[PDB]
DNA sequence: AATGATAGGGGAGG
DNA sequence: CCTCCCCTAC
């Protein structure tokens, strides 16, 4: 077909016989079944592999493989005398397909982790060094990600990905399948599975366990596909520019650093790298967001909800707030030594007099250069990402999915951008003054909006609740049909009293 | 279960109106 | 069942395996009175069939032919199939006991 | 017409300097390098064939403040770079437990730049300390910042950015994107015969690509010097000159003076996205006429204005836009994006 | 080994 | 009143 612009995906599952409800331990209980599923939609080269397979240990009596073959009759099954040969065959299969991602459900104490532990502890075989694409500890890795590190290939823990994606009580294969794929799967205890697997007769039981594990393996691909996790992560990586591993393993500051270094490298900018001690000894944050306690009561009349769109990004775009735009705190401006966050510097001789007009003092008290002398870099980044997001949203099946993935990635990047500042702890390039300015001017904008809304006599409305950018205005007995017009009018009035990127949206009402 | 799972949240929601849910539960 | 392999007639005794899916009306009736019954039609559509096997505690073989078609069968019923293997693990049917 | 490899995964390792790697530097050319870093790229061809790529000549670097004066005659800069290189090498060798076979620092060079943490308008001189082992770069930065190396503490620039991120950003690379390269070097037999993959994976398109890019006469490296290390299909070795993803970057130097005050997206990924959307299909968005305040007056604006007037009266000694910054040509000093082409070894041929 | 800020509320236990 | 823990809003 067309060119290959996706990542190959392979999933694996393990069945191990337990011993009277002991949750099979990877040191006493051996592997028996390595049912694996390979994603077909994104796999090129059209090779005869059938995209599916089952591996079963059989010492070899003379009827078990034949019975299994007839009861399956669809997927080829390979039988091995020992689990070491079965592991070697699995390694050969991985080296043949050479998948980009090896995944599974709860891969720490199960299939991938179980195989790794069995190979390392019992057989003294380093399966990790053999499954890599190169011939020749991670507490954070196991905390909220996959702790397995195989060279070349990415390990994806499906349950963690779904936990980060969808919020629901409990996280099991059955619950996820029912709440995502609308499939109900019977669940059998380990003792029962061992009993069916140890029954020489009753082909029905063998077919039952085989279909059990086959469905468990197959449903993983559908779960990752319906949420479109792989494609969304690939699109986000292409947008930000970080590798596929850093999309989910690294933190939010990594993406912001990537954008910043990519933008600044074209403008001959040199980024400062403060130490941990410098960040620890910097001035603490003083400005806090404005939240008002609502009047706890039941509101019969319609309640219009107003919410600013990207309040902080719009603030930084409009007010030109950046690292390269701070001149200094308006109080205590010395020509010898100053203080701005984690750095000290000295102003030139006649800098203030030269730019006495093209500056804008922040609410916190920090002088910022106007756009007429220097356009800030963060404003450039935020306006570019916002323009791209609104363009793709305005344009908006495959193209629709790609546009949705791009929209989500752009929203995530824009939201994480502000978090780069105000990083008092575990911050690699923080700036207390910039974050304080942003929060304070957000508070001022909120107060101005509230005053404008309350001032109008024709709108006998009063603000009852307030958040970082949320306004709850109450219209006592105001026939909600016309409440939409009033809400649109106040949104337009508030918008027309702010710089260009600042915008207010009505978007809903509570009768 | 009744008291310590339903009385607190229903009381938080309905004390704004001005009614005590616990009185309703007392009669049963 | 695994001993019937060759170009010679042979007979064996085993139970009959069939599909026997439920009728949709029964499924609707049991779903409407369970309060949480899943989409049981998915259990029949996922598999997506028309064949008869012979299970005798050692495996199954497909009962192809015409004598086996013109007889209603229910799963779990044992019979005395007497036929000949022709070209695969499929067993022909000539007489039934 | 370009060899295209997707950025699926990346890693780095230390190897001995071959004829495809830099062996010396400009500060201390006499002393060679004990080891050099190499970046491994795990990618797949557009036809679907996995390719392993080794990247040579890419070195991590960090910037520290230049101590000398801007009135150098292009000769004292080299001497100062040599002295600081020797001091760094000695101090790291002593702390980490005749000076030859450099193991930590490759070379030190002087590059211009504009600081980012604050408002700066003029060119500032910086050192470019290129290291050999990127893993210990954080340790070197900590030692320099803590005053263990020199007699005074020095601020560190561009040390929180990892080596892989620097390499990707310098050459205009994005994750899961094509690495458009025109020339490559092949290794031990291209169609690997691990078990049988030299027959199943091969197709017409793969053979056409090999015929277009592989010559088997002056392209395949020697078997003895460069054995395969990848358990996959065809493996290539690349040089920094070969990567043509760069040269599409728009370099601007408008921040060295008040160019803006006198008479297209800034992210190339966004440019690619909008190009794709235009190819898929005009686009417009009518704005709203906003009449803001005269100066957006706030509660504590008067005190701020008074303090600004006091500060302006304090630091003053009539400045003009065209005559504020001093007009030091700084033509000899290399631009940061004009400095990474340095240290690229050669265009060798050892066939 | 890696981690972006701040603000509110409830519940158990001592 | 105190700390500890859960976890949702922005
Ligand atoms: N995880 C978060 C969520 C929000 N905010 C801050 C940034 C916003 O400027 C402000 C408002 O948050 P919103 O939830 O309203 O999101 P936005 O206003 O930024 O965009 P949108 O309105 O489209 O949701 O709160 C933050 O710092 N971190
Ligand atoms: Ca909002």
């Amino acid at each position: 077909s067309s060119v290959h612009d996706s990542l190959t995906h392979l999933t694996l599952e393990i069945h191990a016989n337990t011993r009277s409800d002991k949750i099979p331990d990877p040191a006493i209980d051996e592997v028996s079944m390595i049912i694996w599923c390979l994603e077909e939609e994104t796999f090129p080269l059209d090779l005869d592999i059938a995209y599916e397979g089952i591996m079963i240990v059989h010492k070899a009596d003379s009827t078990f493989p034949t019975k299994i073959q007839h009861c399956i009759n669809e997927i080829p099954v390979m039988f091995y005398e020992s689990e070491f040969e079965m592991f070697e065959a699995l390694t050969d299969l991985v080296l043949l397909l050479d998948p980009d991602i090896l995944s599974g459900f709860e891969i720490h104490n199960f299939s991938w982790g179980y195989i790794i532990e069995r190979c390392q502890k019992i057989h003294q075989f380093d399966i990790v060094r053999e499954l890599a694409r190169v011939k020749c500890s991670d507490t954070w890795g196991y905390a909220h990600s996959s702790g397995i590190m195989i060279t070349g290939r990415h390990m994806i823990n499906i349950w963690r990905a779904l936990r980060s994606d969808v919020n629901l009580t409990q996280y099991t294969i059955e619950s996820a399948a029912f709440n995502i794929l609308h499939k109900r799967l019977p669940h059998f205890s380990f003792e029962s599975l061992t009993n069916m697997w140890n029954a020489k007769k009753s082909t029905t039981e063998l077919k039952t366990v085989l279909n059990y594990w086959l469905s468990r393996a197959q449903i993983n691909i559908q779960l990752l596909r319906k949420q479109d996790y792989i494609a969304r992560n690939i699109e986000q990586a292409r947008l930000i520019g970080i590798d596929f591993h850093s999309v989910y393993y690294r933190g939010s500051q990594f993406k912001v650093e990537s954008f910043l270094i990519r933008i600044c490298k074209s403008e001959s900018f040199i980024l400062l790298s403060p130490g941990k001690k410098d960040v620890r000894k910097q001035k603490a944050l003083e400005c806090v967001p404005l939240v008002m306690e609502p009047e706890s009561a039941f509101y019969k009349s319609p309640l219009i909800v107003l919410d600013f769109q990207s309040l902080y990004p719009s603030i930084m775009i409009g007010y030109n707030y950046c690292y390269s735009t701070m001149i200094g705190r308006v109080r205590e401006i010395n020509l010898t030594e100053n203080n701005l966050g984690v750095s000290k510097f000295s102003l030139p001789r006649n800098i203030l007099a030269l730019l006495k007009n093209d500056v804008t003092i922040a609410p916190n008290g920090v002088v910022y250069a106007k756009t007429s002398v220097r356009k800030s870099t963060l404003s450039k980044m935020l306006t570019d990402i916002l323009d791209v997001r609104v363009m793709i949203k305005k344009t908006m099946t495959t193209l629709k999915r790609l546009l949705n993935n791009k929209q989500l990635a752009l929203k995530l990047l824009a939201n994480v951008t502000y978090g780069y500042t105000s990083a008092s702890f575990s911050g690699r390039m923080p700036c207390s003054d910039l974050a304080d300015s942003i929060v304070q001017t957000g508070r001022e904008t909120l107060e101005k909006a509230i005053d404008i809304i309350e001032k109008d006599e024709t709108w006998n409305a009063k603000v009852v609740y307030g958040d970082t950018d949320s306004l709850f205005v109450y219209l006592p007995g105001k026939t909600a049909i016309e409440a939409f017009s009033i809400g649109h009018a106040m949104a337009e009035r508030v918008t027309q009293n702010n710089p260009k990127p600042i915008f207010l949206k009505f978007e809903k009402v509570y009768h | 279960y009744i008291n310590k799972i339903l009385i607190p949240p229903l009381d938080r929601l309905f004390n704004l109106i001005g009614i005590n849910v616990g009185n309703w539960a007392q009669e049963i | 069942v695994l001993d019937i392999q060759g170009n010679q007639p042979c007979w064996c005794v085993g139970s009959i395996y069939c599909e026997m899916k439920y009728k949709p009306n029964v499924l609707d009736e049991v779903i409407n009175d369970t309060y949480g019954a899943p989409d049981l039609t998915k259990s029949y559509t996922d598999k997506e069939s028309d064949e008869i096997m012979l299970e005798d505690e050692s495996g199954r073989v497909l009962l192809v032919g015409d004598f086996i078609r013109s007889t209603p069968f229910i799963t779990g019923v044992v019979v005395g199939i007497l036929g000949m293997e022709a070209e695969a693990g499929t067993f022909q049917v000539l007489d039934i006991c | 017409d370009y060899f295209r490899i997707q950025l699926n995964n990346q890693d780095y390792y230390m190897s001995k300097p071959t004829f495809l790697d830099p062996s010396h530097g400009e500060s201390l050319p006499l002393n060679q390098f004990s080891q050099v870093p190499n970046i491994r790229v795990f990618g797949a061809l557009p036809t679907g064939h996995q390719v392993l790529c080794h990247v040579h000549g890419i070195l991590p670097y960090m910037f520290i403040k230049y101590d000398g004066q801007i009135t150098d005659t292009s000769t004292l800069r080299h001497q100062r770079c040599a002295q600081v290189h020797k001091t760094l090498e000695v101090k790291i060798r002593a702390s980490f437990k005749k000076l030859g076979n450099l193991n930590f620092v490759a070379d030190v060079s002087v590059v211009k730049g504009i600081p980012f943490y604050g408002y700066h308008v003029g060119w500032n001189l910086f050192y470019k300390i290129s290291l050999l082992n990127p893993s210990c770069l954080s340790r070197i930065s900590e030692l320099i910042r803590d005053g263990k190396i020199f007699g005074k503490k020095f601020e560190i620039y561009e040390s929180h950015i990892p080596y892989l991120l620097q390499w990707t950003a310098d050459f205009n690379l994005f994750g899961c994107s094509w690495i458009n390269v025109d020339r490559c070097y092949f290794r031990s037999p291209v169609l690997n015969s691990i078990l049988d993959i030299d027959k199943l994976t091969i197709n017409d398109d793969l053979q056409l690509l090999l015929d277009r890019f592989c010559d088997f006469k002056c392209n395949v490296l020697s078997r003895r010097d460069f054995p395969r290390v990848g358990n996959g299909l065809i493996e290539i070795d690349i040089l920094p000159q070969f990567i043509k993803n760069r040269e599409k970057l728009q370099h601007r130097d408008i921040h060295h003076d008040f160019l803006e005050k006198l008479g297209k997206p800034y992210v190339s990924s966004a440019r690619d996205m909008i190009n794709e959307l235009t190819m898929q299909r005009e686009y417009k968005e009518p704005p709203e006429t906003k009449r803001h305040v005269s100066g957006h007056q706030w509660q504590s604006s008067g005190e701020f204005e008074a303090f600004y007037k006091k500060a302006q009266h304090k630091t003053s000694t009539i400045p003009n836009f065209e005559n504020f910054i001093d007009k030091q040509k700084f033509s000899a000093i290399n631009t940061p994006y004009e400095a990474l082409p340095q240290l690229w070894p050669r265009l060798p041929q050892i066939e």
